[PDB]
């Protein structure tokens, strides 16, 4: 797992029995500004008496966990987190996921200090959390979420972990069920209209239960006056579905279901709940092995006004695998991630066609040998996923989540053979996508199944309106016939080292060094300088800041060969077809003509360059090379692909038959590290 | 002669409707708060020459 | 324990509002500082070279310095800085030539002729001087390719191993 914040556990939990007592937290404030900024702002007058106050200090006995990490523990407190609480409370249905989540062996007993620790899926890893004890807490108890017994704290910790991923408590203030799910599972979010159920909708729910995927139900909101319903149900409210059971009640089957109100009181009534002698007319041996009698916001309910009454139901399976089915099969993964950025990415959907051309784009390889011929139809099965990074720490500023969507292209045959293959305005104005997400929606993930005839595909992921700014990612599920599979793209790199001696050489170039080399022969760094500023000044595109001399001076300690100062003619005749290139791609890749390197470009002029590196790198190189508005001017740009270039070429060579392993001494690691 | 060095340089219908759709994000409204917790919001009980001064 | 307090009640003013320290801000900060102190020559900090002062600290990777990496570098800028002039006896406002062995190794660092020699063909003037943002802007990395060796030299051996990855990770930063 990522450590998050890169905050370690066990150097922590070790640095308290040398330090003192015990543990605040620098990465995560325990001042008020670390719960809200507007509606629970440091001063609207709802925000008064609050206390951070430890386990050990409003409670005798502070414990973890006491009997089981169950259900019963997750309880609503001042907050509209219904929806991530109602996906803790069906998470403990399942107890060895719940294992990844919460690591269930820490109290306050043991070798103690006051840090904590639980792990998240976030956006395509699992990345693990720390927080200290210390809980807002107002009078007495507590305010945010609490337990069934009060001296029962894991939940309630739980809870600030999953807002000091988001940025403060307030932040957490409504979303769906399955942004919770996938965040504990990383799973695949199926989702349903209750107005327009599939055959057996209910045998889906017991087959999902059974695989131990996680489920959870809603009544949402029309415009315009009231919260409860007068059989009583919260309105826009998040409902956590558990138990899947049908039962011959005297008289005709029975399809019934429970669910959980995250409240852990207000039960439904009218009909089927807990205190009805509806309960009289069913078998007492699996009865009272299933059904009981006492208010924790948990009941029954026929299927029949679960159908009439919840609005939506969101399911997370553990695999990309459909219920519908009932088989298992096999999956790749592919990840990829991206931005909008109002100016150069933010492109708007293909109703806007003058921007939409400028959206990234992704190939999508379905090949030939998975195809199948499953469900009638014949063609190769996968999922796309797009997902909203971060929405929820820019709700300080007042946004949330966009609205977003997608659509797939077929790549025409005759791009079939290219790597620079980038689609035109032109080209979305007079072909029809090929297949794309059911609609766009406000939805934080955005996920949908297809089926396509082998072949490249382009995906384009988009706002519904351009000008939006975000960041996201892409999980793309490839289904796959096991005969392949554990191959794993890496990190590699492609000179193209060549044209020494006078032959390749050109008599243009062997007239034109002599001219600028001048008197010293060799051309210097300074010299270089004078010609970069020089081509920086006749060039109208290729926006530049200006190439500093400490770039000029690696210029040449790098095809400074023979060793001297400065660039002799091989020397300085492979410095420029390098810097022509360099420019050619620039060119090519700079389809909205900015003069200027955007996110996406980068990543495809790198590996146009031959670099293939994975998402992890390409984010370093961007938020290193690049300026506030993310993109890289052409100085930056050579910059970044000569110390790349170098990079690899000291690594390979420093290892020369591909043990992908290096090794040094600090002296030289310095000399690497910091210059030659 | 400089001049010459640049030049190397490189010499010199059908719509298809997107529909969009709007869901409304859970327990937005303050009426999807517990009411026993509902309660409880309410009640109540120069710049930069500091920096050169460690310089000289 | 108490300059602390003091010292963070007033990092914050400058900060911004989203807490942390931007590479133009950090930038802004240091040209406003050397300018108060006109005996440390410097053309002045370019926006390139703030950036990696923010990479190479930036460490919890939220791409920006909060609290304990600004201070962080800070105490190391202000241990550098007594370091310049100390080890610069001709007042020039420059490390020259022969001034450099002696203010690194004072810095705690300890290379040979030729590492000096090639620092000064990249990081030193015509003359073989060195400006002021010149000489900060070099030992911000050098101490950070330092700690870097040392967070991994687990077997105390003097000796590491990377892979493709790790050696990327930790060299684009420069
Ligand atoms: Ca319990
Ligand atoms: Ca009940
Ligand atoms: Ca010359
Ligand atoms: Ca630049
Ligand atoms: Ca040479
Ligand atoms: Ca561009
Ligand atoms: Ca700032
Ligand atoms: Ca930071
Ligand atoms: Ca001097
Ligand atoms: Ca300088």
């Amino acid at each position: 797992a990522i450590k998050y914040l890169n905050q370690d556990y066990e150097t922590l939990r070790n640095e308290c029995l040398e330090a003192g007592a015990l543990f605040q937290d620098p990465s995560f404030p325990a001042l008020p500004s670390s719960l809200g900024f507007k509606e629970l702002g440091p001063y609207s007058s709802k925000t008064r008496g609050i206390e951070w106050k430890r386990p050990t200090e409003i409670c005798a006995d502070p414990q973890f966990i006491i009997g089981g990490a169950t259900r019963t523990d997750i309880c609503q407190g001042a907050l509209g987190d219904s929806w991530l609480l109602a996906a803790i409370a069906s998470l403990t249905l399942n107890e060895e996921i719940l294992a990844r989540v919460v690591p269930l062996d820490q109290s306050f007993q043991e070798n103690y200090a006051g840090i904590f620790h639980f792990q998240f899926w976030q956006y395509g890893e699992w990345v693990e959390v720390v927080v200290d004890d210390r809980l807002p807490t107002k009078d007495g108890e507590l305010l945010f979420v609490h337990s069934a017994e009060g001296s029962e704290f894991w939940s309630a910790l739980l809870e600030k972990a999953y807002a000091k991923i988001n940025g403060c408590y307030e932040a957490l203030s409504g979303g769906a069920t399955t942004e919770g799910f996938e965040d504990f599972t990383g799973g695949i979010a199926e989702w349903y209209e209750l107005r327009k159920p599939p055959p057996n909708l209910f045998k889906i729910i017991q087959k999902a239960l059974e695989k131990g995927s996680l489920l959870g139900c809603s009544i949402d909101i029309t415009s315009a006056s009231e919260a409860v319903t007068y059989q009583k149900l919260v309105k826009g409210h998040a409902y956590s579905v558990t138990g899947a059971e049908e039962v011959e009640s005297s008289g005709s089957l029975q399809k019934l279901i429970r669910i959980r109100n995250p409240w852990g009181q207000v039960e439904w009534t009218g009909k089927w709940n807990d205190n009805c002698p509806s309960w009289n007319t069913v078998d007492p041996e699996v009865r009272a092995n299933l059904t009981e009698r006492q208010e924790d916001g948990e009941f029954w309910m026929s299927f029949s006004d679960f159908l009439r009454h919840y609005s939506r139901l969101e399911i997370c399976n553990l695999t990309p695998d459909t219920l519908t089915c009932d088989s298992y099969k096999k999956w790749k993964l592919t990840k990829m991630d991206g931005n909008w950025r109002r100016g150069s990415t933010a492109g708007g959907c293909r109703n806007y066609p003058n921007t939409f051309w400028m959206n990234p784009q992704y190939l999508i390889k379905l090949e030939e040998e998975d195809e199948d011929d499953e469900d009638g139809e014949r063609g190769c099965t996968f999922l796309v996923g797009l997902i909203q990074k971060h929405r929820r720490r820019q709700r300080k500023m007042g946004e949330d989540m966009h609205t977003i969507g997608f659509g797939i292209y077929e790549v025409p045959e005759e791009l079939t053979g290219q790597t620079n293959i980038h689609l035109s305005k032109n080209f979305f104005l007079t072909t029809r996508a090929r297949e794309r997400s059911d609609t766009f929606i406000n939805l934080r993930e955005v996920l949908n199944r297809f089926k396509l005839p082998p072949g490249e595909y382009v995906l384009v992921p988009s706002t519904f309106e351009p000008h939006k700014n975000g960041d996201f990612c892409i999980r793309v599920f490839s289904e796959k016939k096991a005969d392949y599979q554990t191959v794993d793209d890496e990190i590699e790199a492609n000179i193209e080292e060549i044209e020494a001696n006078e032959e390749d050489i050109g008599d243009g170039f062997r007239r034109l060094f002599a001219q600028l080399a001048g008197e010293d022969a060799e051309i210097s760094a300074f010299e270089l300088q004078t010609i970069l500023r020089r081509v920086l000044a006749k060039r109208e595109d290729i926006k530049s800041d200006g190439f500093s001399i400490e770039t000029c001076k690696i210029m040449v300690d790098m095809l400074d060969e023979d060793g001297s100062g400065k660039l002799g003619l091989k020397e300085f005749y492979i410095l420029w077809t390098k810097i022509q290139k360099y420019q050619k791609i620039y060119r090519e890749i700079d389809v909205d003509r900015s003069g200027t390197m955007n996110s996406y470009e980068m990543r495809k002029a790198l590996e146009e360059a031959g670099f293939k590196l994975p998402c992890q790198l390409h984010q370093v190189i961007v938020a290193r090379f690049a300026d506030d508005e993310l993109i890289i001017d052409f100085d930056n740009f050579v910059r970044c692909l000569v110390r790349l270039e170098i990079l690899f070429k000291i690594f390979k060579q420093l290892d020369p038959e591909n043990t992908g392993t290096i090794q040094l001494d600090l002296i030289s690691w310095l000399s690497f590290s910091v210059l030659g | 002669a400089l001049d010459d060095l640049i030049d190397t340089l490189g010499e010199c219908v059908v719509l298809d409707p997107m529909d969009s759709t709007y869901l409304e994000a859970l327990g937005i409204k303050e009426g999807t708060i517990p009411p026993e917790y509902r309660k409880l919001l309410e009640k109540n009980e120069h710049a930069i020459d500091a920096l050169s001064s460690d310089f000289t | 324990s108490e300059e602390e307090r003091q010292f963070r009640k007033l990092f914050v003013q400058l900060a911004g509002d989203d807490m942390e320290v931007s590479a133009t801000e950090l930038m802004n900060i240091l040209n406003k500082v050397v300018t108060r102190h006109p005996d440390l020559k410097t053309d002045g900090f370019g926006i390139d070279t703030c950036r990696s002062m923010v990479a190479v600290m930036d460490s919890d990777t939220t791409g920006k310095l909060g609290f304990e990496e600004f201070k962080y570098l800070w105490n190391n800028i202000k241990k550098w800085q007594g370091i310049y002039k100390r080890f610069d006896t001709d007042r020039s406002g420059t490390i020259g030539s022969n001034e450099l062995p002696g203010a690194f190794e004072a810095a705690g660092f300890h290379l040979n002729q030729h590492i000096y020699s090639m620092i000064i063909r990249r990081y030193s003037d015509e003359t073989g001087n060195m400006d002021f943002d010149n000489f900060i802007s070099c030992l911000v990395r050098l101490d950070a390719m330092f700690r870097a060796f040392r967070s991994l030299d687990k077997n105390g051996t003097g000796q590491i191993q990377v892979n493709i990855q790790e050696w990327l990770q930790l060299t684009m930063y420069s």
